[PDB]
């Protein structure tokens, strides 16, 4: 695995390079519109998130098999945390694209989204008061590809470790004591448990609200 | 399984 | 309070705040070790109230906060706590000390949560996992899991429980690399974790739909 | 509420 042998700023850089582009949606709405929009918009990111994931540093190096489990296991993780991203300059708003800015009182369109999009904004301003940065986030997104699965081995959590190493040289550029590093970083991967929260409460109304992929992506969860 | 084929293309 | 404690108080204070090792009614049914896991989680809910008031920061959050955080964390809590048990019984869960159960013994559904919580006591076990870590990992559950549900408070508590971590690891003589992945690989497994706990949830609403008045509000609370 | 008593 040619990724251990990887720097910090060799790790970031292949991360920033790797990043999918933000898609568009189709150019009021109600329940069965909304989701057409979102559901449209999710499976052609899914297109880009998987060959986003073959380039992350140490995933080609699984075999096929493990590649499609931890894929099908953080899928809805990382679109939510890239979703939770974009968002960060939109207070109270949630930017699924460029022209789709979408906020509260539209998601009760279609009902028992609004629990889901409450905690995806308070997610959204939990990064925006830590000032998240851009190299942090391609980070904790590799991170959810890598863990979400890992557990259902000892070359992931390899890479994994060196993704804390890459967590940890980003702080210490900012200028963070040694306390501070340690605080961030427990602060950031503790927004992970949230964020596999909000998956696994957004799945569970998709497999009830039920493209092939997003259905054998989705299946994958019963 | 679609996730085979998409991730050797 | 929580703010003005050493690392070295903070292992102590919640090392003397944990709950015992309770007994099931032990000596078979898919329904009737269903009782026997119900009876005793309902059992560890009335210990585990009374080591939250225990834990550092938690009682200076209000009623309605502490009511919500342990509605969140409950089934984490009592996960993480199984699975400390069941660190030195490979291939085993041990519910309580007379209550030690495998794959075979695992009800329509639950194989799946018990193969996931025996995969996060090898982890455990892989990593050595010491009483004075698993302490400050079982109260960051507690705060962590409901503090976006509803904060600075919480999260400053959250701040000085890492700091006793950190200080833990560089008395078992790790180097800053060594820590800093340590810490990283702890909290990671705390996201798996709260994995299991919604699956477990998930399961056990749809058992309600074929326990004690406590145990059913607590389902109540996810829905 | 059981646990706001149990809390009190
Ligand atoms: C298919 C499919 C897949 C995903 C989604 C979703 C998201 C999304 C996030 C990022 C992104 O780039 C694209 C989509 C977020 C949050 C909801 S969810 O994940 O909370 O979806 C629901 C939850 C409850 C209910 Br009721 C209805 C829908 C929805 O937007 C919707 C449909
Ligand atoms: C009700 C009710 C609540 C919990 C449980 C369970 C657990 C448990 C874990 C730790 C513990 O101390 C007690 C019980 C674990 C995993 C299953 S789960 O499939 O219920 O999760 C079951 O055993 C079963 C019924």
């Amino acid at each position: 695995s040619l990724a251990l042998s990887l720097t910090a700023d060799q790790m970031v850089s292949a991360l920033l390079d790797a990043e999918p582009p933000i898609l568009y949606s189709e150019y009021p709405f109600s329940e069965a519109s909304m989701m057409g929009l979102l559901t449209n918009l999710a499976d052609r990111e899914l297109v880009h998130m998987i060959n986003w994931a073959k380039r992350v540093p140490g995933f080609v190096d699984l075999t096929l098999h493990d590649q499609v489990h931890l894929l099908e296991c953080a899928w809805l993780e990382i679109l939510m945390i890239g979703l939770v991203w974009r968002s960060m300059e939109h207070p109270g708003k949630l930017l699924f694209a460029p022209n789709l800015l979408l906020d509260r009182n539209q998601g009760k369109c279609v009902e028992g989204m609004v629990e889901i999009f409450d905690m995806l904004l308070a997610t959204s301003s939990r990064f925006r008061m830590m000032n998240l940065q851009g190299e942090e986030f391609v980070c904790l997104k590799s991170i959810i590809l890598l863990n979400s699965g890992v557990y259902t081995k000892d070359h992931i959590h390899r890479v994994l470790d060196k993704i804390t190493d890459t967590l940890i040289h980003l702080m210490a550029k900012a200028g963070l004591t040694l306390q501070q590093q340690h605080q961030r970083l427990a602060q950031l991967l503790l927004i992970l448990s949230h964020i596999r929260h909000m998956s696994n409460k957004g799945m569970e109304h998709l497999y009830s609200m039920k493209s092939d992929l997003l259905l054998e992506m989705l299946d994958a969860h019963r | 399984k679609i996730l085979h084929r998409l991730l050797q293309d």
